[PDB]
């Protein structure tokens, strides 16, 4: 169907043949050969450099090397740079040098290749979507709005652009109008809308707003795979796991630093109230859209993996405490913080992103009553002094109705079962 | 944008390659 071959490719398709032959027999080396002695013979040729492109790419693939991905993502790059290059043969190269961009993490570059193909095609409607996700993955949501408003202007029943336009409008706290947009562009069942995201916001709006509707599409992507199950909705996960919503100390084999932080947990609260005395600006307001009314903050001393230094001037007893225990301070998908809520706050229903963690919560300042934590079916409260084990990837809402502040400690491990390589290698989060 | 306690942007990891 694709028509690759302008004028002066079709004379040579014979060579051009026996190299693409080669690629497609797995004859990875050969074949670049061939393509570099086309390109040198053949210096203009489109279909040529393509075919060096392809074989580079293939190339990365069976070397599992990102340096020859690059080298194919400049070949890409230089067939669109040739004279005379057919429409569809200019595309298929931008599309694949964008997507391989993104799949390397060089999103910006990725951006880039995306204007362009859109500024070449203005009537691919498909390229335009492709470039609200690129604007989507370096965090450009007004530009990745304005996207999906043109599409879906051009073509009110795209779904790939409803879903996403729903998403991108459920993040700006735009809930009931977020609705319509998340379940058309799902039920469109249109290539792209079967996400574990647009399942997870479709519903979260729902819950938010009172429509009781919301878990028929956890059910539903529980069945289509995206959910381990309809009360456990991460999304960044290593199947397997032990799932369940609470832990004790010795189900998580962690009991040394339970200890710990049980042992001495008068100076992990005296640490966090001097800060809140003297340096409350350390304390940052959740930005999450996590809650529904109140006011809630974190000092965050650790996140992914990672020791902020400054933060720890603050704590510094806790923060020497916590050194002890790679299991919390190299957990590169969680955090540790202290955590400050106020009363008159109410906590929406929420799912953390990752299976991977399990969620310490020491207490620190607990009023007598007001302050609970609902986890799946089980509802709990704090003492000061003792530690509480959830897996927030597991629906959990919180309330604070008490007359004066709860101040809790939140130390993240490492999911118990996962290995020493799946702890070294899983992406932070 | 990082997702911390929820699942609220595009994408939550921030992907290099194989
Ligand atoms: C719902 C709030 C709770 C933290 C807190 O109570 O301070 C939470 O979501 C978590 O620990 O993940
Ligand atoms: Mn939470």
């Amino acid at each position: 169907k694709p028509k690759l071959l302008n004028k002066f490719d079709k004379t040579i398709k014979a060579e051009l043949d026996a190299a693409e032959k080669l690629r497609k027999r797995g004859k990875i080396e050969e074949a670049v050969n061939a393509f570099k002695e086309l390109v040198r013979k053949y210096p203009q040729s489109p279909r040529a450099r393509y075919g060096k492109a392809q074989c580079e790419d293939d190339l990365a693939e069976k070397r599992r090397s990102n340096e020859v991905l690059r080298g194919a993502i400049e070949t890409y790059q230089e067939v669109a740079s040739l004279p005379d290059v057919p429409a569809d043969l200019l595309k298929l190269s931008l599309k694949r040098r964008s997507d391989r961009q993104q799949f390397l993490g060089h999103m910006r570059g990725s951006l880039l290749t995306l204007q362009r193909l859109v500024q070449l095609f203005p009537n691919d409607t498909s390229l335009k979507n492709d470039l609200g996700v690129g604007y989507l993955l370096i965090g450009d949501n007004d530009n990745a709005k304005k996207v999906y408003e043109e599409v879906l202007s051009v073509t009110p029943n795209d779904g790939f652009a409803k879903v996403h336009y729903g998403f991108i409008l459920k993040a700006q706290n735009k809930i009931a109008e977020s609705i319509p947009y998340l379940k058309e562009g799902i039920e469109s069942g249109d290539p792209g809308t079967d996400d574990g995201r647009f399942y997870f916001h479709l519903g979260d709006a729902m819950q938010r707003v009172g429509n009781k509707e919301a878990y028929k599409w956890y059910e539903l992507g529980h069945k289509r795979g995206h959910f381990a199950s309809v009360w456990q909705r991460s999304l960044y996960n290593v199947n397997g796991l032990k799932a369940q919503p609470w832990w004790t100390p010795k189900e998580t084999g962690y009991t040394e630093l339970v200890k710990s932080l049980e042992r001495n947990w008068k100076l992990i609260r005296d640490e966090g109230l001097a800060v809140m005395d003297k340096a409350k600006g350390l304390f940052l307001p959740e930005d999450e859209n996590l809650r529904e009314k109140g006011d809630w903050s974190q000092f965050t001393l650790w996140q992914q993996g990672r020791r902020n230094e400054n933060a720890c001037k603050g704590a510094p007893k806790t923060c020497t405490l916590l050194e002890k225990f790679p299991e919390t301070t190299g957990c590169r998908r969680g955090q540790i913080k202290y955590s400050i809520m106020h009363p008159g706050t109410h906590v929406w229903p929420h799912t953390g992103p990752t299976n991977c963690r399990l969620r310490m919560h020491l207490g620190l300042v607990i009023p007598k009553e007001g302050c609970k934590i609902r986890c799946a079916n089980e509802t709990k409260t704090w003492e000061e002094g003792k530690v509480l084990i959830f897996d927030d990837s597991f629906e959990h809402e919180v309330w604070q109705d008490a007359s004066s502040f709860r101040l809790i400690f939140i130390v993240d491990v490492w999911h118990p079962e996962l290995t020493p390589q799946q702890r070294r290698s899983l992406p932070a989060i | 944008g990082k997702c911390k306690d929820g699942l609220g942007e595009y994408t939550c990891t921030s992907l290099e390659g194989f």
